[PDB]
């Protein structure tokens, strides 16, 4: 409803807004199947990383201040802004962890994966945890953090898409892949 | 030779009243005064090692001069900004810095105050890669900033605190003197990845396709979204314990707070009121931010302090906090100009000559500056001032012998006449 300057900065924010009804809504989807998950786990790290999968950057800030994980609380208040700067230093942090890095916590580096920006598309890919989570919230991980501002929301959903074939009965699923088809709908 | 000096500042008189734009004589007085820091300082009775400084210091009175006075008065009024509420918070601190001309100030001097700042010379053996010592002998389980914060920082090797200790000290100074891309490339090149992500964190959020009137600038976005909740998060792993006392200083700087006491100890005049600069402008950012709502409520994660200190009041913290330092003439000089009360204090130190005379340097400055001034800005010092001070200075000239240049001197009243 807002006048704006000129119109692609209209077509910019339209973009936004679109992508964070979308976003919303997949966390609505998500969001019991993920308590549950931070229901059961033991380890605090983790649960950072599961409040990261319901897109709650601050209580994962919060959660992380508490555990002591003070440096990686810094971290993820990045997660959402698209610092390409931050991207390509967290993926550089991963390389150089593997290659000798004789140790790190497992879910520290899922999160510094989620920094990087693109947690499949990888070399040190979230890819495996596509047994263990909804297919629905990795694409949420790919739409929330994922390279939002480089791509338009139809090329980016089918990045994704691109990576993990969605079963074939299932309706929303067929409706993010018209969605992301874009040229050739039909 | 060096009881040349007046002819240097005179000089400059000279060739200004000679090509009949004003402020290049200040630029020139500063760079009179560094020229001359130089001399006393190379080799030198180490009677002269506090002449020298004394002429260091001047100099960089002339640059925050130079500095205050060309904002002030080459001020010709631009363009407002008209911001929406869609804009990214990077333009409305942009705004605020382009509105509001009294803390852009603070800015300004700021600016010089890192200017001016000393840095160590760069850490030398530094080491391949990070905690290499602890990782040796075992025990690392996790490679991580946070582990040792997880659980008793017995893990770490001593030497590897050792080399944190340099290396964060060494980031620190960068810091404190603007010097924040070659902290980053620090960062980065000394294996430091995550602390260089942090320092990432200190730009606010711009995108050039929606702020538009930036879109000049950048090509693509920058700086982080989330920033009061970053800042806090900073803040409160400053006051997490069992890190080095320079890292917290750092992570204290950052989130526009003053740095730990066994740090903060340390901090000289310049120092200290550069951290509390850097305090009131935070927490000012923040403030004009709120008023904006374009803070979210999930970000206040945590309780800074809210209420700004005024740069006259800071003054007179730091004052009280460093008395040498501040009593020091010329510095006196620096916090007049710093709070505009300048010619106040011209005339002030005017009737101190009806121990200023005990001192060489300031009887000259002020003169110097009070010509300087009514140039700029016609009427500024009173003309009995002017008169009274070129009086005082011209009987030094013939003390000194050097009547050659008394004329230059004289082209401000028509007293010249009596001479």
């Amino acid at each position: 409803p807002y006048k704006t300057d000129n119109d692609q900065v209209k077509m910019a924010l339209l973009k936004k807004e679109r992508h964070c009804r979308l976003t919303s809504w997949i966390v609505s989807q998500i969001g019991p199947e993920i308590e549950e998950k931070i229901r059961n786990s033991s380890n605090e790290i983790e649960q950072i990383f599961l409040y990261l999968l319901l897109n709650d950057v601050v209580r994962a800030s919060k959660l992380a201040i508490e555990s002591k994980n003070g440096h990686l609380s810094v971290l993820i208040s990045y997660l959402g802004s698209n610092d390409p700067r931050i991207r390509d230093l967290a993926e550089l942090q991963l390389q150089k962890w593997s290659t000798g890095g004789c140790s790190i916590d497992k879910n520290i580096s899922k999160i510094y994966k989620l920094l990087s920006g693109s947690p499949f598309e990888g070399l040190f890919s979230l890819k495996e945890l596509e047994s263990e989570f909804s297919w629905l919230c990795l694409l949420n991980l790919t739409l929330c953090y994922g390279q939002i501002d480089e791509y338009s929301l139809e090329s980016l959903v089918q990045s994704h898409l691109d990576k993990f074939s969605l079963p074939y009965d299932d309706p929303i699923g067929v409706i993010f892949q018209l969605y992301a088809a874009n040229e050739n709908t039909e | 030779y060096q009881t040349e000096r007046f002819t240097k500042f005179s000089d400059t008189l000279k060739e200004f009243k000679i090509e009949q734009d004003p402020f290049n004589i200040i630029r020139e007085f500063r760079s009179a005064a560094g020229q001359l820091a130089l001399d006393l300082a190379n080799s030198g009775d180490e009677s002269n090692v506090i002449s020298s400084k004394d002429w260091e210091l001047e100099a960089r009175f002339w640059h925050l001069v130079e500095l205050l006075l060309v904002f002030r008065n080459a001020d010709l009024d631009l363009d407002e900004m008209e911001l929406h509420p869609y804009n990214s918070r990077g333009l409305f601190e942009k705004k605020l810095m382009q509105d509001n001309k009294q803390l852009y100030q603070i800015w300004i001097v700021m600016v010089w105050l890192k200017e001016n700042t000393y840095v160590m010379e760069r850490p030398k053996n530094v080491p391949t890669s990070k905690w290499l010592n602890s990782i040796t002998s075992g025990g690392l389980k996790s490679c991580d900033l946070d582990f040792p914060l997880r659980e008793n920082t017995n893990v770490l090797d001593v030497k590897d605190k050792e080399e944190d200790h340099i290396f964060f000290k060494y980031i620190y100074e960068l810091i404190l003197a603007g010097a924040i891309d070659e902290a980053l490339e620090e960062a980065k090149l000394s294996d430091n990845i995550s602390i260089c992500m942090i320092l990432c964190g200190i730009q606010e959020y711009l995108n050039p396709v929606i702020d538009t009137q930036i879109a000049n600038e950048f090509n693509t976005q920058q700086g982080i979204k989330k920033h009061s909740l970053w800042r806090r998060t900073v803040y409160s792993l400053s006051q997490q314990a069992g890190l080095d006392p320079y890292e917290r200083a750092i992570y204290s700087y950052l989130s526009g707070a003053i740095p730990n006491q066994e740090v903060l100890q340390y901090s000289d005049w310049e120092s200290d009121l550069h951290i509390h600069l850097n305090q009131i402008l935070q927490t000012e950012i923040e403030n004009y931010l709120l008023e904006n709502n374009q803070v979210g409520t999930d970000e206040l994660i945590l309780p800074l302090p809210s209420h700004a200190l005024t740069v006259q009041e800071v003054l007179n913290r730091v004052a009280s906090r460093h008395p040498s330092e501040s009593e020091h003439p010329i510095r006196v000089l620096m916090a007049s100009v710093i709070l505009d009360s300048l010619p106040s204090v011209i005339h002030s130190s005017v009737e101190m000559l009806l121990d200023i005379i005990d001192k060489p340097y300031l009887l000259r400055i002020v003169t110097h500056l009070a010509i300087c001034l009514d140039i700029i800005n016609p009427g500024s010092v009173e003309e009995v001032d002017k008169s009274k001070l070129i009086t005082t200075y011209i009987s030094l000239l013939k003390l000194q012998g050097l009547y050659e240049n008394i004329p230059i001197y004289a082209t401000f009243l028509n007293e010249s006449d009596c001479l």
